[PDB]
């Protein structure tokens, strides 16, 4: 009987771990992408495949 | 004369 | 990342709220209480840009964002925007999980009742805290400054409540609330200064306003004679540097603003001002008791930082006041920062842990229960 207390007890807690592990995954995922943006800000303005046609032709 | 909680908890407990 | 689970802190005002953890001595961050919103198309792409931003984001953003106040005159009237405030002060500044922790909130004692209602469910629902507590923000100002008994006089952004409290018990039959706060005084400090020729109108125009007052405002301890001078010599300006490079200087305006809080017709508002509520808090209260508020004055919230306004304070009630007897005010570098710092006080007595609100109680009585565990 203790054990069928225990283990409704267990998963009770289970579930609020499992969702707490949840949340900083899903932190972790929007915070890479803030720092995603802010990574082509300012890689962006050389993103290009340059000067090579100017002497060619 | 005339709530959020709710459904956490039932998340949890389901 | 703390080695107890000690309560958060949080002091949401109509201005800053501050927070940080209780047993500390000061907020670890403030914020605006502010959700800010772009009024503009945007014209570039990839440029990232919010739809919604929060906070100090709202404020330094704030050029081409309209910003708004989720708290009027002490009240949340917008809890979506304060579960956004919630959000950033707890998990992105302070960086904790009022999951793991007890949240202590605060109020005015006539607030009305949807305020501490809606600060219970938003705490227990969307960051479904394990317990709340909203707490008067006289008591925390009285535990800041060393005091059971005293009038609390908290004259800040959003309403004065002037509440007198003896023996650490309520005299709610002399409370003698006003509607006349530091925003209004913003707001006249908006018109005048556009009387000189530098209008102030829009939400960029009214953050710099509020600026303006905190650092150049005051209240002066004899207002006609102040004025006498500041409205006949140039030698009472003060120049103030504006963002864009523009200088402003502010002459007599400096304290006629401030003034209106002693002077509430200033604004058209009818109102015996501060000080003579003050005064009456004392009046009311039983002839017992009056002796001891007439001693200890105490001086909290917002405008309490404008030069001349404790010994002004102290005056005006003095002089209204009987003779004999000494009336004195109390009035320490804490001013303003009492309400968080009674959170932290408050928030960690022994006494006070059969006050929280948990979430178990929660559960069965829904957030009405805040109306039957705080006060
Ligand atoms: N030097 C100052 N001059 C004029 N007003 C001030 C000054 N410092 C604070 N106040 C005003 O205090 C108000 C904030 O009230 P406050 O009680 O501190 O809210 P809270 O309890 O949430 O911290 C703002 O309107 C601010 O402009």
């Amino acid at each position: 009987r203790q054990l069928h207390a225990r283990v409704d007890k267990v998963d009770e807690e289970r579930y609020d771990i499992e969702a707490k592990v949840t949340k900083n995954i899903t932190e972790i995922a929007d915070l890479t992408q803030k720092i995603f943006d802010l990574r082509g800000k300012f890689k962006r303005p050389t993103l290009r495949r340059v000067r090579i046609s100017a002497d060619a032709m | 004369q005339n709530g959020k909680r709710q459904t956490e908890r039932e998340k949890k407990k389901k | 990342d703390e080695d107890e689970t000690t309560a958060l802190v949080c002091d949401n005002g109509s201005g800053l709220v501050k927070a940080g953890f209780a047993g500390d001595d000061a907020p670890r961050a403030v914020f605006p209480s502010i959700v800010g919103r772009p009024r503009h198309q945007g014209v570039m792409v990839g440029m990232g840009q919010k739809d919604s931003y929060v906070g100090d984001e709202a404020q330094s953003k704030r050029g081409i964002l309209t910003l708004k106040y989720p708290i009027e005159h002490g009240i949340i009237t917008n809890w979506d925007d304060m579960e956004k405030i919630w959000h950033h002060t707890f998990y992105n500044e302070l960086r904790v999980a009022p999951e793991e922790h007890p949240t202590l909130l605060t109020e005015a004692p006539l607030n009305p009742k949807a305020n501490r209602e809606k600060m219970t469910q938003i705490m227990f629902e969307t960051f479904n805290v394990p317990a709340m507590y909203v707490a008067i923000q006289a008591v925390l100002s009285l535990y800041a400054s060393g005091r059971t008994t005293g009038i609390v006089l908290d004259s800040g952004d959003g309403v004065t409540h002037n509440v007198p409290i003896y023996e650490g018990y309520a005299l709610p039959h002399a409370i003698m609330r006003l509607d006349l706060a530091g925003r209004d005084l913003t707001d006249y400090l908006m018109k005048i200064l556009t009387e000189r020729g530098y209008s102030f109108v829009t939400t960029a125009e009214r953050e710099i306003v509020r600026d303006i007052k905190e650092k150049l405002c005051y209240v002066a301890l004899d207002f006609e004679n102040e004025m006498a001078t500041a409205a006949s010599s140039s030698s009472l300006e003060k120049s103030y540097e504006l963002p864009d490079g523009q200088v402003i200087t502010i002459g007599n305006e400096r304290f006629r603003c401030p003034e209106t809080l002693f002077q509430p017709s200033f604004i058209g508002m009818e109102s015996a001002g501060i000080h003579e509520t003050t005064y009456n808090s004392i009046m009311k209260c039983d002839i017992d008791i009056r002796k001891d508020l007439y001693a200890n004055n105490v001086m909290s919230g917002g405008t309490t930082m404008y030069p001349g306004i404790a010994d002004r304070m102290q005056k005006e009630i003095t002089a209204l006041a009987p003779s004999t007897m000494k009336i004195k005010i109390i009035a320490p570098p804490e001013r303003k920062y009492s309400v968080w710092i009674g959170g932290s006080i408050l928030a960690s007595l022994s006494t006070f842990q059969q006050m929280w609100i948990t979430k178990q109680e929660y559960d069965e009585a829904g957030p009405s229960i805040v109306h039957r565990k705080c006060f």
